[PDB]
């Protein structure tokens, strides 16, 4: 199943 | 020890 | 003061019980008990959160549709209190569905990056009491490993068997979390995987 991470946990 | 331990 | 994340599992299964044994969901609140308390008739200045993943309810920031739901936030960040005492004694019922960890883990993750900030805190940890019988994504695991070890987030595991009459799923969550463990601390951090029964046993000792 698709996951949609916060933005901060992509930098 | 760590954590609840600590 | 160190922030600490109680990730308690309250789904369906934490209330079966195997021949007449103690239903995880009360062996976990046993403990979750028994380390609050000793927070707060010590004076200590650990703030503590707790997230609650199972519950039919859905209350949390990064709630969205068919994302982090059955994630409930029921303590943010702050001093435990005896109104937390009476909450986790008698208000916190297990619910009827089952959530998916990794989600808990980071509403957990996201609960303390976002209420950490500025205020100084000399470790951040996050404690997950579960049976390992529910079903979870794997998506972008390695993205949740690195922001643990990225934001020095420590972690630990209460589970109410060792790791050796499991369930198919059970037996998939025990290989996950030792896969976690490992890449966090290699052998110390597979030591990190205590039992209820040990658990409460540690916390009775000064």
């Amino acid at each position: 199943r698709k996951r949609i991470l916060p933005t901060w946990m992509l930098a | 020890a760590k954590g609840l331990f600590m | 003061k160190s922030a600490v994340v109680l990730c308690m599992d309250v789904g369906l299964a934490m209330s079966h019980s195997n021949q007449g044994k103690e239903s995880p969901f009360e062996q976990a609140k046993k403990v979750m008990m028994l380390f609050l308390q000793r927070q707060v008739f010590a004076e200590s200045k650990d703030e503590i959160a707790v997230v609650l993943y199972g519950t039919d309810t859905t209350d949390n920031a990064l709630a969205r549709e068919d994302q982090y739901e059955n994630i409930s936030v029921h303590r943010h960040l702050m001093l435990p209190d005896f109104d937390l005492l009476e909450q986790i004694e008698n208000v916190v019922e297990p619910g009827s569905v089952q959530a998916d960890f990794l989600d808990a883990l980071i509403v957990s993750m996201d609960l303390l990056q976002k209420e950490t900030l500025g205020k100084k805190y000399t470790r951040l940890h996050i404690a997950v009491f579960s049976d390992l019988s529910s079903p979870f994504s794997v998506d972008q695991l390695e993205v949740i490993i690195a922001n643990l070890k990225k934001a020095e987030i420590t972690l630990q595991f209460f589970l109410p068997f060792s790791v050796d009459g499991l369930s198919d799923q059970q037996k998939e969550g025990i290989e996950m979390v030792r896969k976690i463990m490992f890449s966090l601390d290699g052998e110390e951090g597979l030591s990190e995987v205590f039992t209820f029964r040990d658990a409460l046993e540690r916390l009775s000792i000064f």
